[PDB]
RNA sequence: AGCUUUGCGCAGUGGCAGUAUCGUAGCCAAUGAGGUCUAUCCGAGGCGCGAUUUGCUAAUUGAAAACUUCCCAAUAGCCGUGACGACUAGUCGGCACUGGCAAUUUUUGACAGUCUCGAGACUG
């Protein structure tokens, strides 16, 4: 619940910035957040949520 | 341009009257009596040259909250053979776009 | 980390492929599309679509136009092209 | 004279939202519903019903996802070539180009970069 909930602020987040300054790839170092990031956010699917394997 | 609101332009309540049958209320759609004017200057629009309504038809009536009240009590109620409802006319020729295009970005 | 070199093709060339920028007798040279008549190549969806408005001889509407407007001038700025306020209010 | 208690209603803010908020209309209930509790003690809720209603915006599917007509059509450079007109086989204006116009004097560009106090110098 906790992953689910900071996948949700990080979408809301993402949509408090504007459609025009909307990130068009979201690389994410957790491996598992990929896919709460996608439902979180269906509705903007904008965003590739691209894996960055080397973690900076 | 479409020459239309011209004969409808008398600060009233004006209301959409659609999503009914293609001759449900083809002529009697203002024949109601919910207000004193009715549907004042309102009747049904319809596709030209086809012989058949398309959807959304005029309802401007003359008292708004008599408009409101009727509205609310004959939403969605038996209208001939399809029973449509009533919401707000949008209005919005570029009078108004221009303005709210004003009124955005700035 | 290459710059774009004065008189040379190769430097802005290799800056984009690491930014990532890139009978008879005869063959067919047959490439066919549905390009919109405004050159945008239309979706596979969008080009289905367009054929059957096409058939059905109708075409969009009001909200429809409005919709089409407004995402086709989203889409035109966001390919035109907040840190300094950032930096400024810190 | 200034403040303030139960706070009330208005308006703003914060938070909560299935266990909750409320009607509860069925029932008991300030004339006590309930116990290990408080127990020679305290006195106000509980059983069951039903929802969490007001609007806007984007998107999504579809052929069309809705607010007063509509798909349609013409409008609102040079050299040579063939006659027409003129001037002494030759010269000129206009009519359309049946061929061409990236090889030194005009249009398919010898251009671009750097430095110094409008001007000068260096290199490719």
């Amino acid at each position: 619940l906790a992953k689910w909930k900071t996948a949700e602020e990080v979408a809301a987040l993402i949509r408090s910035l504007p459609v025009e300054e909307q990130p068009k790839q979201i690389i994410v170092t957790r491996k598992g957040m990929l896919d709460p990031l996608e439902v979180h956010l269906l509705d903007f699917p904008n965003i590739v949520i691209k894996g960055s394997e080397l973690q900076l | 341009e479409d020459p239309s609101l011209l004969e409808w332009d008398a600060d009233d309540f004006r209301i959409f009257c659609g999503d009914l049958g293609n001759e449900v209320n083809d002529d009697i759609l203002a024949r109601a009596f919910s207000r004193f004017p009715s549907f004042l200057k309102a009747k049904v629009i319809r596709d030209k040259r086809t012989g058949k309504t398309k959807g959304y038809g005029f309802v401007s009536f003359k008292d708004p909250s008599d408009y409101v009240r009727a509205m609310r009590e004959m939403n969605g109620k038996y209208v001939g053979s399809r029973p449509i409802k009533l919401r707000k006319s949008m209005w919005k020729d570029r009078n108004l776009d221009v303005v709210r295009k004003k009124q955005k970005e700035k | 980390e290459e710059p774009i070199v004065n008189r040379g093709l190769a430097a802005a060339l290799l800056l984009c492929q690491n930014k990532g920028l890139l009978k008879d007798g005869y063959k067919p040279d047959v490439k066919i599309e549905y390009v919109d008549e405004t050159g945008r190549k239309l979706t596979p969806k969008e080009a289905f679509r367009q054929l059957s408005h096409r058939f059905h001889g109708k075409g969009s509407g009001k909200m429809k136009t409005e919709r089409r407007m407004k995402k086709l001038d989203e889409e035109a700025l966001l390919k035109k092209m907040l840190g300094t306020v950032a930096l400024l209010q810190e």
